[PDB]
């Protein structure tokens, strides 16, 4: 019969854009370890979860501006049994500000490019964000932004204004945002006036909600006869050949007649009739084979075949 | 081998999830960090896990299976890493491009 | 655990490419290599190797920081394996790292 008691010196301390590190240390006063004890978290705002964790430390990745809050709790398990402690608690308030004070709307986009140098293909990340002011914000206030990707942090070095003053934008044409990578980005958005303390405002995006994928290049139609061959290269993108869903769109400006065929290669032979003009546009996404569902193109630039 | 595996295990994996999603008690071993090649052990020893859990009727039978392949192939490519033995200027050059590599593309804390 | 800098790991190519010669120079040695380029599946194999060039080298000069150097990233790579199950998550958040899993599986090999 074991009698457990809470974990001590439970604290939350920021160390980067929306990231934190709990610590805790276990109780003086246990019964003495000879068994294995380990920690059950819980966070509470402004997103739940609980987990297990089997040392004294945890990282959460986490929207700060709105406060954060979690519970940490001791436990054991065995043959016959588990038991639990009560709570230890923490929190961070919110950040001092006016509720208006705040920016509002921030959407961020990312694309890929092709570094034309350094004899060897690699690739470069651009990031574009826009917000709105926000309604309560003093005429004098600055706004700034900062992204995270990873343990690489930077502030915003070329902005965009409104009619007074106000950065309302953002470009990076280079960035440390790996392409093909899976890990949140994280961007905070920071102000400051004469007459008053204004609200940070942060939030994390998927890559793949914002890669703003590329058209693809090159897209050729040879018509034969009552056969068309259509041709289009994969776009401009560190993923691979194998890792693209494409819609292909055969457009009869005769009549209407519309046909779009999805497909994973780079090719597409359709029938077709010898008295019309045709347009045809192809459009790209990576496949949710590769990664998680996100955006399409645009379409390439009409080309056409017939008369 | 197994390319055509993959591709098809992920959309079955799609929609037997709130299956899969509904022991909400059940806790297993997720790495903390995006080098998930590092903790193909871990990973493969949760589905064990996950799949004592689960109820073995219907087609999610078929998702187990598959993940059971891909488990092959993970432990022949492992096997492929200490079979043949070379010349040590070879293993050099195999040394400086997994250093290059441990630079350009892992997130490093 | 030390994260070890990018400076570092680029210090230890620099100390690997002068050694070279010193290093070869038994003829007699054979050492296990991946004939695939999935290292992060083989970082066992590849201290292993290391493991046996140092038994056999004299440590001293700027020969001693080379294995000093990998020793730290040796165990720099332990602490990310252990990092890979000390934590126990929802099913949901563990189906969400497979399917990632998958996919740059996907993505990365053939
Ligand atoms: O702690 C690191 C800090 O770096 C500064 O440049 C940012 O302004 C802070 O928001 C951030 O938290
Ligand atoms: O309001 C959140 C609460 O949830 C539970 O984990 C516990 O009863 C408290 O320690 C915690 O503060
Ligand atoms: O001027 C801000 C930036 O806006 C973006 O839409 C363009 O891609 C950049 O070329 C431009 O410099």
């Amino acid at each position: 019969k074991i009698s457990l008691l809470p974990p001590v010196n439970f604290t939350i301390k920021v160390t980067g854009l929306a990231q934190v590190l709990l610590q805790w240390k276990p109780n003086p006063d246990q019964e003495q370890r000879n068994v294995n004890l380990e920690y059950q978290v819980k966070i509470n705002a402004p997103k739940e979860d609980d987990y297990e964790t089997r040392i004294t430390e945890s990282k959460a990745v986490t929207i700060l501006h709105m406060g954060f809050s979690a519970s940490v709790r001791t436990i054991l398990q065995n043959d016959h049994s588990l038991l639990a402690s009560s709570w230890a608690s923490a929190e961070l308030h919110a950040p001092p500000g006016s509720p208006g004070t705040s920016i509002v709307n921030l959407t961020c986009t990312t694309n890929t490019t092709e570094d034309n140098y350094s004899r060897l293909r690699s690739y470069q990340v651009s990031l574009h964000c826009t917000w709105m002011v926000g309604t309560d914000a003093p005429e004098d206030t600055q706004y700034f932004l900062y992204y995270r990707y990873g343990s690489w942090t930077e502030e915003c070095q070329e902005y965009s204004m409104d009619t007074l003053g106000r950065n309302i934008a953002c470009w990076f044409p280079r960035t440390f945002i790996l392409s093909k990578g899976r890990d949140w980005l994280a961007v905070l958005v920071n102000g400051s006036s004469k007459h008053s303390a204004i609200r940070p405002f942060d939030q994390l995006f998927a890559l793949h909600a914002i890669d703003q994928i590329n058209p693809p290049l090159n897209v050729t139609a040879e018509i034969e006869g009552t056969r068309m061959s259509i041709q289009w290269e994969k776009p401009v993108s560190a993923f691979p050949i194998h890792c693209f869903d494409y819609e292909v769109k055969i457009h009869n400006t005769r009549n209407g007649y519309l046909q779009i065929e999805k497909l994973m290669t780079n090719a597409f032979i359709s029938i077709i009739d010898d008295l019309s003009k045709y347009d045809v546009q192809v459009r790209a996404a990576v496949s949710s084979m590769c990664r998680e569902a996100g955006l399409w193109s645009e379409w390439s630039q009409p080309i056409y075949v017939g008369f | 081998p197994t390319s055509a595996l993959v591709k098809e295990t992920l959309a079955l994996l799609s929609t037997h999830r709130t299956l899969l999603i509904a022991n909400e008690t059940l806790r297993i071993p997720v790495p903390v960090h995006k080098n998930h090649q590092l903790c193909t052990e871990e990973i493969f020893q949760g589905i064990g896990t996950l799949e004592s859990q689960t109820v073995q009727g219907g087609t999610v039978e078929r998702l187990f299976k598959n993940l059971s392949l891909i488990k092959k192939y993970i432990d022949g490519q492992k096997k492929k890493c200490g079979e043949e033995r070379r010349r040590v200027n070879q293993f050099l050059d195999y040394l400086q491009e997994f250093l290059g590599v441990m630079n350009t593309e892992w997130i490093i804390e």
